[PDB]
């Protein structure tokens, strides 16, 4: 309940979700960009935001709720305060309106308009944030406090990556202390209520609601709400940042916010610009993304990681909004339609994807693997350029590039240990004798099975893939260390030998009408199983 | 002066545009006003007059957010344009548009301030003749020499060691010419500004406990457009002080110049002006001119600006770059391909250009050597493609001496910078202009046809080449001697 | 490739200019059709 | 002043391209209907009333003259620009300076193939006219042969 203070005027005009107010007797003033309540009914109020203060005394108002109940001549009261929304650990696991009201499903207050940390209050990005995908974690590292764009066309896998990233943190927050836990804030803008519900169910299935909050400004909500959702989202996330904790804010999507801001400005008679967008659109996005930072150790060491999502029509990155977002974020992940239809999912176009942070946002083990992985893939593409005819020749760089580009195909996020181990195996040539079609099956056996134990040949003492707690040892000690290097090579060598001897041998001997189908189904299942 | 402390009241507030009513008359345009009422604001509010609506009402652009701003709020004129501190006390410090230290490192303690907006030097103050700026880098001082009073476009994004080059230029200019540097971050990411500050403190260009040789002026993206369109002028004003009062050859870095154009475009849109082609402001040429023209070499000193240019949509005919390129006296192209070739500084000599590459300005020997180098590099490209179809063994012995000298040249244009004496471990070099000319002239003739190719890699001057060759020869002899033993 | 790229970069520049011109023409038409009414203020009180 | 008195003069406008931008700036600040490339509709009249004052007065008026060498900047060797065409529609000839020749060391880089003088042929000196008569054919053949 926003607390009304005094009557500032009376409603004069209504144009959809935009209203004007004429001053009350005595011409009382109202603070700019503050909250007002329109007495729609005897004991009910409609929320509004001040946007314009005309010379003659008229006031421009953006309606936020109960618009159908707003009529000309109604009374308006002012709160004289900026927008403050509830924030704290008591909001996690709930669907929340940009105004702070909870949305039914079937601690303190935070300003929604706050400045970003200054230069001296920031620190270099060093702590990594794992998206759970081998392609992103290797070729496009994302670090806590970073602003990584997700740009793609419709139905290319944008929302999936962000949701998987949020889910991938569930298995980590449960093990490590809550100090280093990553709290997620998913902002749905101009989406359907159905999609929000499905996302809510999906998060609940993996138990992410305990560490996640959803802020929804769906279609059928007035544009004013859709314009404030990202700012409220970061405000929820900035609470953890100023308290030495880490947050991850996802915006789905900024394309619809800009449209709403355009609608508000045009209906309020503001000078239009390119594509009819106002002149503040760049400032709007900048002051939103710049609020995501990595505070220095002297301010708690918290951070906010931003993952704005943008839809590019017909693969055009020359649009006004897209260019502005790209010029602000620290890199971009480009999702391509052709790859998505080509079976490559995630569909990251590594050629057009970039991370300005670089290796600084990678763990020691991942950094060592990526240093060589990046080089190999470039050669595969260059040799793949000559692969349009000419019977491309399978050199070792190509023999390993194909496996790398086949390991990147996944549906669910991968635990760090499983991903790093698989990449290391392909990097050292353990998959050279494995056909490209069976790579996923080989990876599945390595992760969810243990051939050495099955045949009573394993000799390693501690290094087994079923020991899920080796992940932190690998993070502390790189795979290229004497503590783990010896046993790692032994296990990979043994697993590779057993796989070639038993499984791939039978696969190459399949000659039937039903066995072939069973093999095909098995490979497809393994493709989306790891 | 007569309007110092004049009182007015806010009359209109529409976004970042605020109209103020003065009973005694609006102050002059470009005047700075302070909002006395800080009722609930976390920061002070300052406005800049841009237009006069009537004899008493004036339009202004807010440098900060206009939240919690009421009509009839009191406002006080500052007595003139925005004032920025200038002096030797600003070295090693970070400032904003208003000239307030944001580094939280104590009071500036300046002795003087200057207005942001100052007329450009008159035609009578221009330099008598063009002069070269010895940057200490072999490539820049040979194939694309810089000029005092010149504006140089550093094309090429990051990942090519752009910041390292900037730091090296800052160090070398002070080392050789004894001139300071001012860096202006216009519409720059706050993260990168922090990284640059840390790197500068690590390279000792900004010595907290000693003497610094660089000023920083940052207007970040999160700031409203009114600030990003004046930060460059504030930095330029600081440089002007050193140019005039101290008579030095100062440097002015801008990152980027496109953000300056974009900011003014947004400001013009807010005022309601009709945009010109491609949505840019009608005053695009005038806005740039009022800035660049202030960057020139006068009779007292000079200001050489290194501006980082960005081409939107990779369209070189876009009005922003097209208007900018007309003010540039030199181009420096940084390419990843060259960096991936291991050549640092990663500069594409055939893609760069300069207008002082004329005998009437530089020495005749310098011009002849530079043209010969360019011709050899161009020939090396065609020969490189010929061997692809043939093999080097097929090429003529003129074209196999020309493919050997060219490779030495490409290796000789790399240089180890002293700024990287710490993180790379190799002692830096500052090659003199005359030394570079003589070294290349001798190499082209064929005097150094016996030196190994690798002796030219990451070295400064010709003496370093000889020393490296001797060390390589000594190492080879020792290894061969050890092999014979076993 | 160098002739179809120029026509593509020339087309985007013209497209941006025309669309913006259309919008401003409509803005000026709706401003022109608007007329200021009689000012109901205490003119004598001045 | 010198033409009206029977003397000769030479005016070099460097350049009319930047005048149009300034006139466009003034017009847009006055909120006038933008035209092609946002230039005002009377941008053509801006240069018409200027270059038409350059003339060769008849013997009765004194035989004065004001030769005019307006300058214009193109983009990527584009002679189809709005301002470029307008001036070409006013002047009596054009000297085209191809960028490729200039960068190739061939200066002043006068692209004779595109350049032309529509009225200057008669004024050409008798001596140079004799030399240039055959030179035209030689160059014409040379271009075709390469
Ligand atoms: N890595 C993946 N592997 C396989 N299928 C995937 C993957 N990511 C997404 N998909 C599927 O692709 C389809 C589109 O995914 P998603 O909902 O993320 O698209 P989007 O980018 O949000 O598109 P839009 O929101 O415009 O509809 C869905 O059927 C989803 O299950
Ligand atoms: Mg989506």
């Amino acid at each position: 309940f926003f607390k009304t203070t005094e009557m500032i005027g009376y409603v004069h005009s209504i144009d959809g979700t935009i209203a004007t107010l004429i001053p009350a007797p005595g011409n009382p003033g109202v603070a700019y960009n503050t909250i007002i309540q329109i007495q729609v009914s005897p004991t009910t109020f409609a929320a509004g935001l001040v946007f314009n203060l005309e010379k003659d005394g008229r006031i421009g108002i953006i309606l936020m709720d109960n618009i159908t109940e707003v009529q000309s001549g109604q009374k308006v009261m002012a709160t004289g305060q900026l927008l403050h929304i509830p924030v704290g650990a008591g909001v996690l696991g709930k669907v929340v309106n940009p105004l702070g009201h909870e949305v039914p499903v079937g601690s303190t207050l935070g300003k929604v308009d706050t400045g970003a940390p200054n230069i001296v209050s920031r620190s270099p990005v060093n702590y990594n944030l794992l998206t759970g995908f081998k392609a992103v974690d290797t070729m496009i590292p994302i670090g806590r406090g970073q602003r990584e764009l997700i740009v793609g066309d419709r139905q290319t896998g944008k929302t999936s990556i962000a949701v998987s990233t949020i889910i991938n943190q569930v298995r980590i927050n449960q093990q490590i202390l809550s100090k280093n836990a990553v709290i997620s804030i998913y902002v749905s803008i101009g989406q359907r209520c159905s999609n929000v519900a499905r996302i809510h169910r999906l998060l609940q299935s993996y138990g992410a609601l305990r560490y996640t909050t959803v802020m929804a400004a769906t279609a059928a909500e007035p544009a004013g709400l859709q314009y404030l959702a990202p700012y409220a989202g970061v405000t929820m996330g900035e609470y953890f940042m100023n308290r030495g904790r880490h947050c991850l804010c996802v915006y789905d999507d900024l394309s619809k916010q800009a449209v709403a801001y355009r609608q508000i400005s045009l209906l309020l008679r503001r000078p239009p610009g390119r594509e009819a967008y106002p002149g503040d659109v760049f400032y709007l996005h900048s002051r939103l993304l710049e609020r995501a930072a990595m505070l220095s150790p002297g301010k708690g060491g918290g951070s906010v990681t931003a993952l704005p999502i943008v839809e590019t029509l017909s693969n055009d990155v020359t649009a006004y909004i897209v260019t502005n977002v790209i010029s602000i974020t620290d890199g971009q992940i480009y999702l391509d339609t052709k790859l998505f239809t080509g079976g490559q999912r995630p569909a990251v176009n590594i050629g057009l994807s970039v991370s300005r942070v670089g290796s600084s946002a990678q763990n020691a083990a991942m950094k060592g693997v990526a240093g060589k992985l990046k080089g190999i893939l470039a050669e595969y593409r260059k040799l793949a350029a000559d692969s349009v005819g000419g019977q491309q020749v399978q050199t070792i760089p190509m023999i390993r590039g194909a496996r790398f580009v086949a390991l990147f195909n996944q549906k669910q996020p991968s635990y760090f240990m499983n991903a790093i181990v698989s990449l290391y195996a392909c990097l050292n040539g353990y998959l050279d004798d494995v056909k490209v079609q069976y790579v996923k099956f080989y990876e599945y056996l390595l992760v969810h099975r243990d051939l050495g134990i099955m045949y009573g040949t394993a000799k390693n003492k501690f290094f087994y893939m079923y020991v899920q707690e080796l992940n932190y040892l690998i993070r502390f000690f790189t795979l290229n260390s004497p503590i783990l290097h010896g046993e790692l090579e032994e296990m990979l060598k043994q697993h590779t030998h057993l796989f070639l001897q038993h499984y791939q041998s039978k696969m190459n001997a399949i000659k039937s009408e039903k066995d072939v189908k069973a093999l095909k189904n098995l490979l497809y299942s393994c493709k989306r199983a790891v | 002066a007569d309007h110092k402390g004049r009182v007015g009241h806010v009359s209109q507030v529409i976004g970042a545009v605020v109209d103020v009513h003065f009973a005694d008359g609006v102050p002059p345009v470009l005047t700075a006003l302070d909002v006395v009422d800080k009722l609930g604001r976390d920061e002070p509010l300052t406005l800049e007059i841009v237009q006069h609506l009537d004899a008493h009402t004036g339009r202004c652009i807010a440098m900060q957010t206009t939240d919690l701003l009421k009509l009839k709020a009191k406002v006080v004129s500052t007595g003139g344009n925005i004032s920025v501190p200038v002096g030797r006390e600003t070295l090693g410090r970070i400032f904003n548009v208003l000239g307030d230290a944001i580094d939280q490192r104590g009071p500036v303690g300046e002795k003087l301030r200057m207005p942001i907006h100052a007329v450009a030097p008159k035609l009578a103050d221009q330099a008598a003749e063009d002069a070269v700026l010895t940057t200490g880098i072999k490539v820049i001082d040979l194939i694309l020499p810089y000029c005092k009073g010149g504006k140089i476009g550093l094309f090429g994004g990051a990942g090519v060691g752009k910041t390292v080059i900037i730091m090296e230029l800052i160090n070398n200019v002070a080392k050789g010419h004894g001139g300071f540097s001012v860096f202006a971050g216009v519409g720059e990411r706050t993260r990168e500004g922090t990284d640059l500050y840390l790197e500068m403190m690590q390279s000792k260009v900004i010595d907290l406990k000693g003497e610094s040789k660089c000023v920083l002026v940052y207007g970040q993206m999160n700031e409203p457009p009114g600030a990003r369109a004046r930060v460059a002028q504030s930095a330029l004003t600081m440089a002007e002080y050193f140019r005039d009062v101290e008579g030095q050859d100062v440097l002015l870095f801008i990152d980027n110049i496109f953000r300056f154009t974009q900011a003014n475009s947004e400001v013009s849109a807010l005022l309601g002006r009709i945009p010109a082609a491609v949505g840019y402001q009608p005053t695009l040429a005038e806005d740039l001119g009022q800035l660049q023209e202030r960057i020139t070499s006068t009779t007292k000193g000079s200001i050489t600006s290194v501006q980082a240019v960005y081409v939107p949509a990779d369209d070189i005919t876009d009005p922003a770059p097209a208007t900018t390129f007309s003010h540039l006296d030199a181009t420096t192209v940084l390419d990843r391909a060259v960096a991936e070739s291991g050549i640092y500084p990663a500069v594409n000599p055939l893609e760069c250009a300069s207008r002082i590459m004329d005998p009437d300005v530089i020495s005749v020997d310098h011009y002849n050597v530079a043209q010969d180098v360019v011709q050899m590099l161009t020939k090396y490209r065609e020969l490189q493609d010929i061997i692809a179809v043939l093999g080097i063994d097929e090429l003529s012995e003129e074209d196999k001496l020309i493919v050997d000298r060219a490779r030495k040249l490409v290796k000789f244009l790399s240089q180890p910078f002293q700024v990287a004496e710490v993180f790379t471990g190799m002692t830096g070099h500052y090659v003199q202009l005359d030394d570079t000319i003589d070294s290349f002239s001798g190499l082209l003739m064929g005097t150094y046809d016996q030196v190994p190719e690798m002796a030219f890699y990451m070295v400064g001057g010709i003496n370093s080449v000889l020393e490296k060759a001797k060390k390589m020869a000594e190492e080879a002899a020792e290894l061969e001697k050890m092999r014979r033993a076993r | 490739q160098q002739r179809t790229s120029s026509l593509y970069n020339k087309t985007r520049q013209f497209g941006i200019t025309a669309a913006l011109i259309e919008i401003l023409s409509a803005m000026s038409s709706l401003e022109g059709n608007a007329m200021k009414g009689v000012r109901r203020n205490k003119f004598w009180e001045g």
